[PDB]
């Protein structure tokens, strides 16, 4: 109700989250959490983003569909909920194959599931996935740049490996020379240096995250009104177009060592090279092919989503008729020959920026994301101005 | 079980704190809460 | 050849000068905005440690 209300449902979820934290596990999974399950953490994001997709991806295909009615809501909620246990005891069972955790687990799963939906009713955007990894995500950043306690790259000559820190460091260097120049003792990737970049490749996303149309529009019957339709340039939330990324690279991975049953280096090496080695990279043309494959890759993943599950042509038309929208100079239907175009050439060069944020890895220093603490900022930017307007 | 729509209430802010209570103390080995 | 890469290039970059564009006092709110919004997700990292690894176990030497 009240924006002191508001921020008081986030209190309650932020604080016990911040208490808290194929054949093989996937990649994208050790993204979103930041512990791959610690002492307390008990996969407290991990169920309810991998049964929301999966359910979204049922959902949207045509072969079901959510109804005005509250009944095709209910049944979503209690599908995802479901899912949510299936796959966390699917996962667990393989790595007891021990006490403690297995006990646990399941006492940890009633404090989520609930949870979860008190920052969909009881807070407005974000979601309790959302602001989970947002947080996940800052952690692992700023760790790594104050003091991480085992070991800090970049700078060394110590090999105690326990202790090793950036403050640390900051100490025992005063008493010698400079080594926060561009020159480093053994230069594996400076810690210091490498956050300067991270807020950098922030800065060129959040520009176009103010690129979006606002249109002005008329209604039907009556003419004397107008109304407002915002067309977001992003597409697909960003979510299935970094998964997507991640998720075909384990599927030829994985089946190496299952067709022996039926060799890490080699075949790996010869189809992807992993991510960039630098500027001056490591291959003159076997990173350069797997670049360009890269954002091909990526630029299909939206352009195939859209229709299936995703808004695009139909599910926008829908939209605009039940107000009976129509255009100050044409009517409702041509709108629709207009977006035809716009939602698959800014969905996808939307997506070709998701890729290149993906590559880089040293000039970046988030764990693999990119999407999914940005849409958290994006969410801020809302809330933050709403408190600014209530207040003066 | 599933018939609530609504989710929000003193009552659910209850069941999540008394839950993670027993999570972070009774069934710990280390810090012998429970013996076995 | 294929027709549709050249035209999909052209309907992408010009429909960013359809977008509204950054002004430059609404570059610096959104850009202030982001350094708080991330020194909060900062603190979770820090504090939560000294709590977590005197229970776990006791072998660390701290």
């Amino acid at each position: 109700i009240q924006f002191k209300e508001k921020v008081l449902w986030t209190a309650i979820t932020l604080f016990i989250f911040l208490v808290c934290c194929s054949a093989d596990p996937f990649y994208w999974m050790r993204v979103i959490l930041a512990s791959n399950r610690g002492t307390l953490m008990e996969l407290g994001i991990s169920p309810i983003v991998t049964s929301g997709l999966i359910m979204q991806l049922l959902a949207g295909a045509k072969i079901i569909e959510v109804g005005d009615t509250p009944k095709d809501r209910a049944l979503f909620n209690g599908a995802q909920k479901l899912f949510g246990m299936i796959i966390t005891i699917g996962q667990s069972i393989v790595y007891v194959m021990c006490l403690l955790i297995t006990i646990q687990l399941f006492v940890a799963g009633l404090i989520v599931l609930l949870l979860d939906e008190l920052l969909q009713k009881g807070y407005g955007l974000g979601s309790g996935i959302s602001l989970f990894i947002a947080t996940n995500i800052c952690e692992t950043i700023v760790w790594k740049a104050f003091s991480p306690t085992t070991v800090n790259t970049g700078r060394g000559m110590e090999f105690e490996g326990a202790i090793i820190a950036l403050f640390h460091l900051l100490a025992t260097r005063t008493d010698k020379v400079r080594a926060l120049r561009e020159a480093f003792y053994r230069q594996n990737l400076p810690n210091l240096m490498n956050l300067i970049a991270t807020i950098f490749v922030f800065a060129v996303v959040i520009y176009f995250q103010g690129f979006r149309v606002d249109l002005p529009i008329k209604s039907a019957r009556y003419r004397g009104q107008y109304n407002t339709y915002p067309i977001k340039l992003f597409y697909t939330s960003n979510i299935p177009i970094i998964l997507q990324s991640a998720l075909v690279s384990n599927l030829y991975v994985i089946s190496q060592m299952l067709s022996a049953r039926f060799p890490v280096g080699g075949l790996c090496h010869y189809l992807s090279p992993p991510e960039s080695f630098g500027s001056v990279l490591e291959d003159p043309v076997h990173a350069v092919v797997y670049i360009v494959f890269m954002l091909g890759s990526c630029a299909f993943f939206s352009k195939t989503w859209i229709e299936v599950s995703g808004s695009s042509a139909k599910d926008v038309a829908k939209q605009l008729k039940e107000q009976q929208m129509v255009m100050r100079g044409h009517r409702e239907t041509s709108m629709v020959h207009e977006l035809n175009r716009y939602i698959p050439t800014a969905a996808a060069f939307g997506g070709l920026c998701i890729g290149a944020l993906s590559v880089l890895a040293d000039f970046l220093g988030a764990i693999g994301s990119g999407t999914g603490i940005l849409l958290a900022v994006t969410i801020i930017y809302q809330y933050f101005e709403i408190f600014v307007k209530e207040q003066s | 079980e599933d018939s609530p729509g609504l989710k929000v209430g003193p009552v659910p802010v209850l069941v999540m704190s008394l839950l993670f209570i027993a999570s972070v103390f009774m069934l710990h080995i280390w810090g012998k809460y429970t013996r076995s | 050849f294929v027709e549709p890469s050249r035209q999909f290039v052209k309907d992408s970059i010009r429909l960013v000068k359809r977008c509204t564009k950054p002004d430059r006092k609404e570059f610096q709110k959104i850009a202030m905005a982001t350094a708080i919004g991330f020194a909060i997700m900062g603190f979770i990292g820090f504090f939560v440690k000294l709590i977590h690894i005197p229970i776990n176990n006791i072998i660390v030497g701290g």
